[PDB]
RNA sequence: UUUCUAUUUACGUUUUAGUACUCUGGAAACAGAAUCUACUAAAACAAGGCAAAAUGCCGUGUUUAUCUCGUCAACGUUGGCGAGAU
């Protein structure tokens, strides 16, 4: 109904928690997370690599179709004739000269087309694991290949080598078209050509579609002509939507990157701290367009300043100041230097678009050169070489003029202008739609992780307005770990340092001989980064009386949390109680300035200076609250540590905060949004004491998510921090109001006994996810009639591959040789028992006789071995494709049928059921259907009849009730055996066993064949409601996909 | 401290899989997770066992599905078993080559 | 903040065919046998579905409770629409 709440939000990487709270008795409606397999680049990267193959195999396939059919044009190709024995390598080198007879030209000519070799030599996109890169490779080749043509070369390397594939079989275009050209010429002396079929067979063997030109008619992935590839490749922009977006690395966008940049440095001087108009423009031009490289010392000399004085800028990873450099102009500079050509900021641009969107260098100088602009000719071929350009997708130009005069003109930052010109996304017309719409989430540049969290955020949202009404207001966590590569990451690197730490106090431990230290971990770590020094004092401190006694020392905040909200050791130190006492809620510039202090200002800031570059003991942002000189008062300075510690400020929260601000504006409705940084959580969760444990399972995701909403509801009751609500939403006070503020732990009880954590999953139904996993494995077939995979061993001279060894000595009749071939076995025994002792045989007898293992010979011209063939395992499942491979003596079979959905029947009061592979959902057009015919296969071979009552179908994900005990199914594990794989809904197995420390193996798997009492299907909605779902009475057969 | 990384390529050199941990058995066990549990070949991790400790894989009818006598591996299971030693994870990647079949594990020292 | 696409090369897993290998009959021409180990050509490379001599085209990614009402569309079932329920 109506009924006033709060709602928070945890936006994790795999999982989005919701929480509701009445907005007056701190109550909890309602609680619950939403989950989804985690999302990753590789799966996307797996679908376009390989239709990126396809395309290759189609249009191989379709130039040898093309030359085939050309050549039944001449007569030269005809059904009758025999390509079987001629050879491609001797008919090209005889057909360079002398005559080729009907067959052994058309071998020739399918041959070089099978193979046109590369024509751009840096447009090879590879990775150099075969330790020859491509364009080293084809300059060896063309080094080689002065006076000899393509052919020659490959058939001195046959007889010579006796190989011709590999990698050392990379070349260039243009010497298969010259070897193409140099055969005819000769050929067409004495068959029936014409100039046309000259012309007509070069052109299909150099023929290639350039990277702008994309698929032809009726792709969907395509495009009609070059201005349409503009508009995809650049797309529209989401602020003004007819205007198309520009490259990042363009002058005006480097402009506006530095520009922000400039704006945020303060410089303690007695003009303004942040720059203006006047000096803003003289540094620019000065610093960003004489020097590659800005520094902080170049800017301290230009104005004329300490660069002691200058604070608020990003940092690299390494503490190096950063700066973004105008890179275009720069290279520009580089080649040219004429005043012409570097203060044209359209031309600029333009150079900027065509270097970023034309790869292929000739393109990049035939633009430039129908660009009427006063570049010369031998400047452009200079210029065309120019490297590092690649941001596509960045703010559109139009957009970013106006962004760079309102900076030019006021110190503001972005954000602020975004607010003030209250910039709108116009992709989608938000008035028309009812409820928030998942599409705009697409336009912004985020991480495929993001994206897919953001959306099932937004579900959520729609979902819980829609039953719980209008959300008075929203708090929004996006979780710190960017993707799951880096949560192990981060864990491993704090287990390092909990190590580390923990050792420090072990060392202590034994030396001091007391265990205070047990409780004393906060002090005796902020003690060794002060060095034993009192910072406010500069007095010495011992290590042991921290110790003996704690009391005379004491963790003060630098600066008050009123205003910093920073709670981290960064703003922790160890104190004398009477300088706690006497620097009060205040900052230690003023403190040090005034008597209080035993040391002067001056010297304490040259004591914290030179600490902090020893021994990296003082944080970067340490030092800055330390010498934090402009006054706390200042609402401009409040607002300054409230977005530093409390908002976030990450690209991925903001673009979903202004997305949720335009859509509750353009509608009207009174919802204010907020933003909550990673570590307050954390902190909250900490002073609260809910830290119990983490592997409760998901309802952890949930939890957090619950305190997220109630910090709106201590951000009301206080007028003390109400103004800093409306900073954060769009007097000071000393540390133990902050504590009676933020500790109280009054109603959060309910968080601690709330129980009814609803949880849901997502129901992945997508047909044509994957087919067979693919490795096209051989069989053999046994003595007892059986058959057998033949898995080959490979890379048996490695180092490391001890495979052959452990085979040989536990089963020598499973490798093929030991029947097929005797003798070689006996030479490789013979090899494994004197050289035995080490991990591979076969390296050491490499090592000593420099001879891989031949196979046996009686005139030792034996060829190598590098691939033993052995028997492996019997055969269960197979997707057999033996009708592609024609007339084979032995099969040809796949394995692991992935399974797509399983439907559950109850036959004479027993449950069976039919598990719908993914290879019987055949595709026509948009409609997806189950094979009828397999699927009456399968549905005979489990042995039901044809009157047997239909119960579920259930896809992954589908909530099973099997005996009264709800699972969520993984897939089917083995349909012979009746086995499905079901992980429980709450907490994944894994951590189950951990919670009682059982050693079972992780995956639980059940079985419907038999003393199956009952099997239904239950469903929960995106918020997680569990509805029992009645489902239809035939299966579905038609998904429209 | 070791971070080790498996670069793992389908039979193609086309779709790539990779995963990365502290010991080995964290390889197996993130490979597991990130890119699902058929990936590898059907029970490897149950046939390495059953080898370790000794057992003759025909008589739990070893099959391109594996263990397909689930009766008698849980009673393998409830006998202590010798568990792997961090050594043989490698081994329980280079004896699958259902997907990947080109495994090339990179070990840093830092 | 770095996604989404685009063109291309070499490889690579597999079968058949050929040339080497191994063996037997055997003086062997060769006949075979074995299909093991190397090359070499050609073919297939997620099951398949369109299209129709085309520099041809789709198939492993995003979006997903279920049932329902009606509305509309594809085509009876799916949509899509909306409005509910569970």
């Amino acid at each position: 109904m109506k009924r006033n709440y709060i709602l928070g939000l945890d936006i994790g990487i795999t999982s989005v928690g919701y929480g509701i709270i009445d907005y007056e008795t701190r109550d909890v409606i309602d609680a619950g997370v939403r989950l989804f397999k985690e999302a990753n680049v590789e799966n996307n990267e797996g679908r376009r690599s390989k239709r990126g193959a396809r395309r290759l195999k189609r249009r191989r396939r379709h130039r040898i179709q093309r030359v085939k059919k050309l050549l039944f044009d001449y007569n030269l190709l005809t059904d009758h004739s025999e390509l079987s024995g001629i050879n491609p390598y001797e008919a090209r080198v005889k057909g360079l000269s002398q005559k080729l007879s009907e067959e052994e030209f058309s071998a020739a000519l399918l041959h070089l087309a099978k193979r046109r070799g590369v024509h751009n030599v840096n447009e090879v996109e590879e990775d150099t694991g075969n330790e020859l890169s491509t364009k080293e490779q084809i300059s060896r080749n063309s080094k080689a290949l002065e006076e000899k043509y393509v052919a020659e070369l490959q058939l001195e390397r046959l007889k010579k080598d006796g190989e011709v594939r590999g990698s050392i079989n990379r070349f260039k275009t243009s010497d298969y078209v010259k070897e193409a050209k140099q055969l005819l010429k000769v050929q067409k002396a004495y068959h029936q050509l014409d100039q046309s079929f000259i012309d007509t067979y070069i052109d299909l063997l150099e023929t290639r579609r350039t990277y702008y030109e994309g698929p032809g008619e009726g792709s969907p992935f395509g495009w009609k002509d070059i201005k349409e590839w503009y508009e995809m490749l650049m797309g529209h922009c989401t602020y003004f939507p007819e205007e198309l977006r520009s490259v990042k690395y363009a002058y005006n966008a480097d402009l506006y990157n530095a520009l922000n940049d400039l704006n945020n440095l303060v410089i303690t001087r007695d003009e303004n701290e942040k720059l203006e108009y006047y000096e803003k423009f003289q540094i620019i031009e000065n610093v960003f367009k004489q020097k590659k490289k800005p520094t902080l010392k170049q800017i301290a000399k230009e104005i004329l300043v300490n660069e002691e004085d200058i604070k608020g800028y990003r940092v690299t990873s390494t503490g190096k100041p950063e700066f973004t450099n105008l890179k275009v102009y720069h290279d520009i500079k580089d080649i040219t230097a004429r005043k012409e050509i570097i203060e044209n900021a359209e031309l600029l641009d333009q150079i900027a678009k065509i270097l970023t969107i034309y790869q292929s260098s000739e393109d990049i100088q035939e633009e430039l050169t129908n660009l009427n602009s006063e570049l010369t000719q031998e400047e452009i071929e200079q210029i065309s070489n120019l490297k590092g350009y690649t941001g596509t997708h960045n703010l559109s130009l139009k957009a970013i003029n106006l962004i760079l005069d309102e900076l030019w003109h006021t110190n503001d930052n972005q954000i602020a202008i975004f607010n003030r010109l209250k910039l709108v996304p116009k992709k989608v017309d938000l008035s028309q739609q009812k409820e928030i719409p998942t599409t705009l989430v697409d336009d912004f540049i985020l991480s495929p992780v993001v994206k897919r969290s953001f959306i099932q955020s937004i579900k959520v949202i729609n979902a819980i307005i829609k039953k719980y009404g209008l959300p008075n207001d929203i708090i929004i966590e996006l979780a710190r770990e960017k993707n799951s590569k880096d949560a192990q990451k981060m864990i491993n690197e704090m287990q390092k340092r909990n190590r580390q730490t923990n050792e420090r106090i072990e060392e202590i431990i034994r030396t001091t001989g007391k265990e205070n230290a047990k409780y004393l971990i906060e002090k005796i770590k902020l003690h060794d980064m002060q060095e034993g020094k009192c910072l406010y004092s500069l007095e010495a401190i011992p290590l042991e009386d921290l110790l003996n006694n704690p009391f005379n020392y004491e963790v003060d905040h630098i600066i008050p949390r009123s205003v910093s909200f920073d709670n981290s050791f960064n703003n922790k130190v160890l104190v004398k109680q009477e300088e706690n006492s006497k620097k009060g809620n205040r900052t230690p510039f003023q403190y040090l300035s005034s008597s209080d202090s035993k040391i002067s200002y001056e010297t304490f800031k040259k004591h914290i200076l030179n600490l902090a570059k020893g021994k990296g003991r003082i944080s970067k942002t340490k030092k800055e609250y330390l010498l934090e000189e402009r006054d706390i008062n200042r609402f401009s300075v409040q607002k300054d540590f409230i977005n530093r510690n409390l908002v976030d400020t990450r690209y991925a929260t903001r673009g979903l905060m202004n997305l949720l601000r335009s859509y509750f504006r353009v509608n009207n409705l009174d919802v204010k949004v907020k933003s909550i940084n990673g570590g307050f959580t954390s902190f909250l969760r900490r002073k609260w004491k809910f830290k119990k444990e983490r592997n409760k399972g998901y309802k952890h995701h949930a939890e957090d998510a619950l305190i997220i909403a109630n910090a709106d509801f201590i951000f009301k009751e206080w007028k003390k921090l109400d103004k800093a609500k409306k900073v954060m939403e769009n007097e000071i006070e000393t540390e133990q109001e902050y504590k009676e503020i933020f500790i109280t732990p009054h109603q959060i009880k309910h968080i601690k006994d709330f129980k009814d954590y609803k949880y849901s999953h997502r129901v992945d139904k997508k047909p044509n996810r994957e087919l067979i996993n693919d490795t096209l494995y051989s069989t053999r077939k046994d003595d007892k009639g059986n058959t057998l995979i033949v898995n080959n061993l490979n890379g048996l001279y490695d180092k490391d591959n001890d495979k052959l060894k452990k085979l040989i000595n536990k089963s020598p009749e499973k490798l093929l040789m030991y029947h097929h071939d005797p003798q070689t076995y006996q030479k490789l025994k013979l090899i494994m028992e004197q050289y035995g002792d080490e991990k591979n045989p076969l390296y050491k007898y490499y090592e000593e006789t420099g001879n891989y293992l031949t196979k046996y010979s009686k005139k030792d011209n034996g060829p190598v071995i590098k691939k033993i063939k052995y028997y492996g395992n019997k055969l269960n499942a197979h997707l057999d494709i033996t009708d592609d491979y024609p007339n084979s003596r032995n099969k040809v079979v796949k394995l692991s049928l992935k399974p797509y959905r399983f439907d559950v029947y109850l036959d004479n009061g027993v449950y069976k059921f039919v598990t719908v592979k993914n290879l019987d959902v055949i595709k026509k057009e948009n409609y997806y259907e189950v094979n009828s015919k397999c699927y009456e296969e399968a549905k005979k071979l489990k042995k039901i009849s044809n009157q047997a009552e239909f119960i579920a179908s259930f896809y992954n994900n589908d909530l099973i009730k099997i005996n009264g005990e709800l699972y969520r199914v993984i897939g089917v594990n083995n349909d012979l055996l009746n086995r499905i794989e079901v992980n429980m809904i709450d907490i994944t197995y894994r951590e189950y066993l951990e919670n009682m420390n059982d050693k079972r193996p992780p995956r639980i798997i059940k079985t419907i064949a038999s003393k199956t009492q009952s099997i239904k299907k239950y469903s929960t909605d995106i918020l997680g409601n569990l509805y029992e779902v009645k489902s239809k009475k035939h299966p579905q057969i038609i998904k429209k996909g | 401290d070791t971070w080790i990384v498996y670069r793992g390529r389908t039979a193609d050199m086309n779709k790539s899989y990779i995963a990365e941990g502290s010991t080995y058995e964290e390889v197996y066990n993130n490979f597991v997770d990130k890119y699902g549990y058929d990936v590898l070949d059907e029970d490897i991790y149950e046939i390495q066992l059953l080898k370790k400790n000794g057992e003759n894989l025909d008589d739990y009818d070893v099959d391109s599905d594996g263990i397909n006598n689930y009766d008698k591996l849980d009673e393998f299971r409830e006998s202590d078993y010798v568990d792997l030693e961090d050594y043989d994870y490698r081994e329980l990647f280079e004896n699958s080559s259902s997907q990947v079949y080109y495994h090339e594990f990179e070990i840093t020292h830092e």
